[PDB]
RNA sequence: GGUAUUCUGCUUCUUGACCUGGUACCUCUAGGGUACUGGUGUUCGGUACUGGAUUCCGAUGGAAUCU
RNA sequence: AUCCAUGACCAAAGAAUCGUCACAAAUCGAAGCUUACAAAAUGGAGUAAAAUUUUACUCAGUAAUAUGCUUUGGGUUGAA
């Protein structure tokens, strides 16, 4: 037979959860405050390291060892936060479990780690995150004039990420 | 002069069409029984694969019950989407049968006449 | 849609009121639940069974949901609800709770000790049962005590909002979890989630494995976060015909 | 070998252009790489030939064989290169040239038996001549010796040799028919035939088994008024009015079979049947083969009258659907001379929504042969694009009455279309001819059809007719045309070929019957169904091991209440059985012959003159059960239990004749579109809606729905009676056309008539769901 | 008179190996093609079509451009 | 001439029904609900009021009901 294999596409959320701010309310300026850049800081090893930190703590030999047999990081980019892992079909879970039960990646601190889909081929993965980029960029120009956003933190990012690093067939 | 006590069997034909193969892939006939979420989905998927007819709009056109039905989608692409689009008011002619008017059944002698409604066409772009 | 019924509201009595950086605080972690896909959020509110209620048939709910979050209301579609968890621990003390039924729309209860615990499913107006996931809940609780409530319309409800603090909480909440799921049967569970911060909050498609792989089948983890935290809140709304 | 050529080639393109892999319809997969391979028989039989060395002086009796057959071995080892004998036999080695050219060939053969008398050649160098028989039937047409033999009890039809690489082929009614080609075609066939409107493409099938009668009168008197009788006797009295004779449009009913020559007569239904009249004395019946020899030996039971010709082996049809399919057969066809019919074929060749045309569309004309073009060409329609409604009204008064008359009148002569043939090229000299085509004198052209002579090439008669029921085009043809004139109608680029299952689906899609499976009140759509369908299925039912197939009288939970004389199912498990309907139906009409209200079971009563009383509903259907496997699987006994809809009023019906067998009990046909969840599969049952629990089904169709805002589903299913039984589902499977599952069935009349609603309660045959439904009726 | 078995007749037909030597003939341009008649002296043939759009010509035909 | 047990060989076939799984889009995946109309366009049918005009209404019932409904996914007539 051939082995199954299963693909997170998990964001990364930086919440302002701070004092004497008062921000408007409206769906276009919540996901623009929420959704700003990483710090540069957090890299592709960062990551990998971190959640196999909260696998040895919150699970034990046996349940850091049926992860840690197939777990690859593929994609990742700075501009949004989006990334894709890897992992076995019958071994998921956990692995959503160590994403939950870990906050303070290395050092940046105050943030959450959100997995948003799970799917088995490669070839969907692309085209929902296309849908989702898509369903982002309408949403925040369709509440004004998009040119009241023109900080541009992620406008200029999801029209430009098409292929760069998405070539991994 | 005659009033048209024609209570009698009315077979309706559809309108006289004619198409291209290019008008084949880039239009679509609302019916008045379609669910919504179908026609939208629908025009949905056709401003995806427009391009490789080397074409620029899609014309949703429909008449009757169709023309408001219509209208709201056309609603739900102008703003809530953000496209523009063209509105077209059409005049239509249609044919319709009429009997020349023991007991004989349905297999009766038939005539045609000329009846005109009108439409609406609306063409959404990319 | 989503239901989350556990976010607390900043009050500890009927004394003191509500500060302007509390609900500054409050309005944030409403905004972020909101993002993350939940549609429909009640407020908690915690008192003790044995205080001098309000007199007056209005200010027995500080919450004063109209006027405040009016314009979160609009400018995004979630709505928003009202609960008081009471704590019970002596069998007496009176302020029976017909005087407050018409001021929410769910009641809890928050039992504290053996006493308490029985009373509760013997014969109370609650509609939902909550613990102290916490630490050091009162142990061997079996199916007899259980059985009679959930049989009646009662549901248990799980907050997996412990579970984010401390390490030392956790352990707590992951040993209290699986005696509650297997002395009921895994039936009537719902979810909720303390979230005393806009940080301690979380998704749905995760929150629903930590569940299923604790002891409850899959088939109900899909229905916690549902059919029954909806059909609880309808209840509860279609309960407000006493005026 | 220079790129650089390459490069100059591409400079007529982009820089790097990307291609595509080819459509997975366009792909073939690489065979072996040796010569082939002879068999062992035919080897065997030359090697011995070729070894072997060489009283009127003939005296060739069987022997004449022999050397006729030793010749075509010689020839065959002397000339094929997959031969390898051995290595001493070659073509000199052992005396080939010497043998069977001044051995065999004239000593032998010659001088023994002289050839025979009709040495009339033919006016071919193709054998193609007619087969028709006047007042009798006609055998099957000669040509190659090989596959005549084969054709001892199964027919073939013109284009067999072709069909048969490309399609999975059966055998029924002496024909050799298709049935359905080799790939998956279920939405495709939707989206090129059905009545959708992105249609791009057409669907060909090749109908050639449908026979064809040409009766005439032969009074010598145009006005005939005899033949009139005669089809108003075989059908209803309904293809004999001025709607069809006088106007000449095509017919589709029901035939029926007269008998009325002494005293006591009836009639049974048989079938469809197509009826077209001409000149007021001469009809042309075209019918399915099942039915063609019963409706014909009853003609000849008046040749003394009028005149027959078993035609189905000279005249060839072919059919075509889609919206696109005028437009591809108009791309193969020109003509001789100037004709109006042909000006009306290319205009309308531009509707591609024929159901705007009017009930009659028929053309007629002489073509030349197809073969000229070399490739199908456009009618260069693309210059006028104005057609109106207008112009249509027109086509209502400027009818080429003598015009198509002349031109079919060449139809139904045998010797006009065996002069049709008069001169019928080889492919070689029809190459030859075009090759002429490269030294022409206008020398400015570059013209690659064939041009066409004035008196030495044959002129091709040809019909094209509309049915409007069946909504598709019918195309006439003499026989022996057809395979050149199809050899054409495949190379157009979206063109695809269709079997006989898809043709059942795209009459299911519309809502209409289907003549074979889908009539169970016609002799042999009866037979079809209890005893063609239900062998084919208990044959691979009971050949499967106890456990590893549904157990069908182990079932709980069918009915309300159980009565003890079925355990499971009801009924046979591999059929829609009628018989049973009969006689529950009539039990239960007798049960309320003066007491209203019925019981189901008493308990214990007694055991069973051969008194057979007719107490309770459990003793029905221990009749019933003893009726079968004691009475008709022992012994044979005929009986149509099921007659159609009548106009008349024959509805009621009341110890002498009492029996529950006796009497046919009237039903129609149905169409049921679910409202909710299903799938119903064919001889699904139907029941009528219980008066308790209606409430509970009408809300179940206004919907219910959940705390949760979706729809609700599980609630606890009501069910009925075992007496609510009214009808049977044939055909039923996925409608594409409206998104929900829909069957098509049949219903007891008298159930119907009394519903104070339109719902229905359908469940499968071996399961106990009953999924809810609405039936409309069928004008057939 | 029948069926299973056994021996003897009859009917089913498109002038067809390859190479090559002769005579007669042909509406073919000194050479080609066709009839009658002699000589043992492992894959190779012909004919044929791309999808779509726009344009031009006193036409059931012909011509040009782009993709 | 009969039966039972063990073993060898040959051959057939490789279970059916019901329910749940968050997003103006979804799911581990796929598809369907496009021959534009109620004969209200021979320039629709009627009711009330005021000096043809002006101002108020009735008539469309399988009526229509909004990211909504329905079907299906490993050997389909065993070996993919």
């Amino acid at each position: 037979v051939r082995l199954k294999s299963r693909y997170i596409l998990f964001e990364i959320i930086f919440p302002p959860t701070d004092t004497n701010v008062e921000e408007s309310v409206s769906k276009a300026d919540i996901l623009l405050s929420h959704h700003r850049a990483s710090p540069a800081d957090v890299s592709i090893k960062s990551i990998l390291q971190e959640i196999r930190r909260s696998l040895s703590l919150n699970l034990g030999d046996y349940g850091s060892a049926k992860c840690n047999s197939l777990l690859q990081l593929k994609y990742f980019s700075n501009k949004t936060s989006t990334g894709i892992i890897r992992c076995h079909r019958e071994d998921c879970d956990l692995v959503i479990m160590a994403l939950m039960l870990m906050s303070k990646i290395g050092d940046v601190d105050g943030l959450i780690v959100n997995p948003v889909k799970v799917s088995g081929t490669i070839k969907k993965i692309e085209q929902f995150a296309m849908r989702r980029n898509s369903k982002i960029l309408n949403i925040i120009k369709c509440s004004q004039s998009s040119h009241l956003s023109d900080n541009d933190f992620i406008i200029n990012d999801f029209k430009k990420i098409g292929r760069e690093n998405e070539n991994e067939n | 002069n005659t009033h048209n006590k024609s209570t009698k069997r009315v077979t309706k034909h559809p309108s006289l069409k004619t198409l291209t193969h290019k008008q084949i892939h880039t239009t679509i006939f609302v019916k008045s029984t379609t669910p919504y979420v179908s026609a939208l989905k629908r025009i949905n998927k056709f401003l995806d694969s427009v391009h490789k007819q080397g074409s620029s709009y899609v014309a949703v056109l429909g008449m009757g019950k169709a023309v408001e039905k219509t209208l709201a989608l056309g609603c739900h692409f102008q703003d809530q989407k953000n496209k523009k689009i063209e509105v077209y008011t059409k005049t239509i002619e249609v044919l319709d049968e009429v009997i020349t008017e023991d007991v004989e059944d349905d297999d009766k002698e038939t005539q045609l006449k000329k009846r005109a409604v009108s439409g609406v066409e609306l063409r959404i772009y990319v | 849609m989503l239901v989350d019924l556990n976010v607390p509201w900043p009050q500890n009595s009927y004394a003191d009121k509500v500060t302007s950086q509390a609900v500054n605080n409050l309005i944030k972690t409403l905004s972020t639940l909101h993002m993350l896909g939940y549609t429909h959020i009640a407020i908690n509110f915690t008192v003790n069974h044995s205080e001098k209620f309000p007199n007056d048939v209005k200010l027995l709910n500080p919450i004063d949901i109209k006027r405040r979050f009016g314009e979160l209301m609009d400018r995004t579609g979630l709505k928003l609800y009202s609960r008081i968890t009471l704590i019970i621990d002596d069998p007496s003390k009176g302020q029976s709770l017909s005087k407050i039924s018409q001021a929410f729309d769910i009641v809890a209860a928050l039992p504290i000790s053996e006493k308490g615990l029985t009373l509760s499913t013997t014969n109370l107006d609650i509609d939902l049962l909550t613990f102290q996931y916490g630490s050091r809940l009162p142990t061997f609780l079996k199916h007899k005590s259980i059985c009679s409530c959930v049989n009646r319309g009662v549901k248990l409800e799980i907050v997996y909002g412990y579970a984010l603090r401390d390490v030392q909480a956790r352990r707590q909440f992951v040993s209290n979890v699986r005696s509650v799921i297997r002395s009921s049967r895994s039936r009537g569970i719902v979810i909720g989630s303390g979230a005393m911060s806009p940080l301690e909050c979380r998704n749905i498609l995760g929150v629903t494995s930590l569940i299923k792989n604790l002891g409850l089948p899959s088939d109900r983890c899909s229905k916690a976060m549902g059919d029954l935290a909806s059909l609880v809140l309808l209840n509860g709304r279609l309960r407000n015909k006493s005026h | 070998k220079q790129l650089q050529l390459a490069m100059h080639n591409s400079k007529a393109a982009s820089s790097t252009r990307i291609f595509q892999a080819l459509p997975r319809k366009l792909r073939r997969r690489t065979a072996s790489h040796n010569v082939r391979r002879i068999p062992k028989r035919m080897r065997n039989r030359a090697l011995r030939e070729m070894r072997k060395s060489d009283k009127a002086h003939g005296l060739n009796a069987k022997q004449l064989y022999k050397a006729r057959m030793s010749i075509k071995l010689l020839r065959l080892a002397s000339k094929s290169t997959s031969m390898k004998l051995s290595m001493p036999p070659e073509v000199t080695s052992s005396n080939c040239h010497v043998r069977q050219k001044i051995k065999t060939l004239k000593r032998m053969i010659k001088e023994s038996s002289t050839a025979n008398p009709n040495i009339k050649l033919l006016n071919n160098r193709m054998g193609s001549y007619d087969c028709t028989g006047v007042n009798e039937l006609a055998p099957i047409p000669k040509g190659r010796v090989k596959y005549t033999k084969r054709q001892k009890h199964f027919a073939w039809l013109p284009t067999h040799i072709w069909n048969a690489k490309r399609s999975h082929m059966m055998k029924r009614w002496g024909y050799q028919m298709v049935w359905a080609p080799t790939q998956k075609c279920f939405k495709l066939t939707h989206r090129l035939g059905g009545d959708t409107c992105s249609s791009d493409g057409a669907l060909c099938m090749d109908s050639s088994y449908i026979g064809t009668i040409i009766v005439k009168d032969k009074s010598n008197d145009s006005e005939g008024d005899f033949l009139k009788s005669i089809i108003g006797k075989l059908t209803a009295e309904r293809a004999n009015l001025r709607k069809y004779r006088e106007g000449q449009v095509l017919f589709q009913g029901l035939i029926y079979s007269f008998n009325e020559e002494n005293g006591e007569d009836s009639t049974k239904p048989l079938g469809p049947c197509d009826v077209f009249w001409v000149q007021k004395d001469t009809a042309i019946i075209r019918l399915h083969p099942s039915i063609y020899t019963q409706v014909f030996n009853i003609l000849l039971q008046h040749k003394e009258k009028l005149t027959v010709q078993d035609c189905r082996y000279s005249l060839a049809s072919v059919t075509l659907k889609g919206a696109k399919a005028l437009e591809s057969l108009a791309s193969c066809l020109r003509s001789t001379e100037y004709s109006k019919s042909f000006e009306q074929f290319k205009m309308v060749s531009m509707i591609t929504d024929h159901n705007a045309l009017p009930q009659r569309c028929t053309f007629a004309f002489e073509a030349i042969d197809p073969r000229h073009l070399a490739a199908p060409k456009k009618l260069n329609d693309s210059q006028r694009k104005t057609v109106n409604s207008d112009d249509i009204l027109s086509l209502h008064e400027n009818y080429p009455q003598d015009e198509i008359n002349a031109v079919f009148n060449e139809l139904c002569d045998p010797e006009s279309r065996t002069q049709s043939y008069n001169n019928q090229n080889t492919l070689k000299e029809i190459s030859a001819r075009r090759y002429k085509l490269l030294t022409a004198t206008p020398n400015s052209i570059n013209k690659t059809t064939v041009p066409f002579k004035e008196s030495d090439d044959p002129s091709i008669p040809l019909v094209i007719i509309r049915r409007l029921k069946t909504r598709d085009w019918i195309v006439v043809l003499p026989w022996f045309w057809l395979l050149p004139l199809w050899h054409l109608l495949n190379r157009i680029p979206r063109m695809y070929h269709i079997g006989l299952r898809q043709f059942q689906q795209i009459q299911y899609e519309n809502k209409q019957l289907y003549f074979p499976d889908d009539y169970p009140f016609t002799q042999l759509g009866y037979i079809e169904n209890s005893f063609y369908k239900k062998e084919a299925s208990k044959t691979k039912w009971d050949r499967k091991p106890m456990g590893k197939r549904i157990n069908f009288e182990k079932i709980k939970d069918i009915h309300n209440t159980k009565l003890p004389a079925y355990s499971g199912e009801i009924g046979d498990f591999f059929s829609s059985d009628w018989r049973f309907l009969q006689i529950l139906r009539n039990g239960i009409d007798y049960l309320q012959r003066n007491d209203k209200t019925l019981e189901l079971m008493d308990s214990k009563k007694t055991g069973q003159q051969g008194v057979r009383d007719i107490n309770c509903v459990n003793d029905v259907l221990e009749f019933c059960k003893d009726y079968e496997a004691k009475t008709k699987a022992m012994s044979l006994s005929i009986e149509e239990n099921i007659p159609v809809a009548l106009c008349k009023n024959r509805k009621c019906q009341f110890s002498s004749s009492f029996s529950l067998t006796f009497f046919p009990r009237c039903i129609i046909a149905v169409s049921c579109t679910l409202l909710e969840r299903g799938h119903p599969k064919d001889n699904a049952r139907i029941y009528q809606v219980p008066e308790k629990d209606l409430e509970h089904w009408l809300q179940l169709a206004k919907g219910v729905y959940r705390p949760n805002g979706r729809k609700d589903h599980d609630l606890k299913i009501p069910l009925p009676e075992v007496h609510d039984l009214i009808g049977f589902i044939t055909s039923g499977t996925y409608h594409l056309n409206c998104g929900n599952g829909m069957g098509i069935g049949f219903i007891d009349h008298h159930a119907a008539i009394r519903q104070p609603t339109r719902y229905v309660l359908i469940r499968n045959v071996g399961t106990n769901t009953y999924r809810l439904g609405e039936w409309s009726k069928i004008s057939v």
